[PDB]
């Protein structure tokens, strides 16, 4: 039972959890923001121009987190902290 | 009151909902028509 094997399995599981959480959060948050945008445009077709400015912000604040998660997942699998 | 439809012309938002507003407004319309008729009658009487 090589220590590196256990550490790598744990790192893979941790990265899986990180990406699962990131994907759930990103998908649902983007869906909710898009729901807001779609309803706003449906009510006021010409408001779309001014609805992208907040929408994008929201998307940022969502995707940022997701992408942050991504970075750390790459840290777990490749530069596995604590691996000997 | 009967309804006659005109072919065609951002939609409106109604609080709380269109049904209650319509129910509360239609009697006001009847009163408005009665008042307009009364004013017309006064002018024609003069």
């Amino acid at each position: 039972l090589d220590p590196n094997a256990i550490i790598t399995a744990g790192a893979l599981i941790g990265g899986g959890l990180i990406m699962g959480g990131g994907a759930i959060g990103a998908g649902i948050g983007d869906g909710i923001a898009g729901n807001a945008l779609i309803s706003g445009i449906a009510r006021q077709p010409e408001a779309q121009g001014r609805l992208f400015t907040p929408f994008f912000i929201t998307v940022g604040l969502v995707e940022a987190a997701y992408f942050i998660n991504l970075a750390f997942m790459a840290l777990f699998v490749f530069a596995t902290p604590g691996l000997q | 009151m009967e309804v006659e439809y005109v072919g065609e012309v951002t939609l409106y938002s109604f609080e709380p909902d269109p049904e209650t507003l319509f129910d509360a407004l239609l009697p006001r319309y009847i009163a408005t028509r009665v008042y307009a008729a009364l004013l017309e009658a006064a002018a024609s009487e003069s």
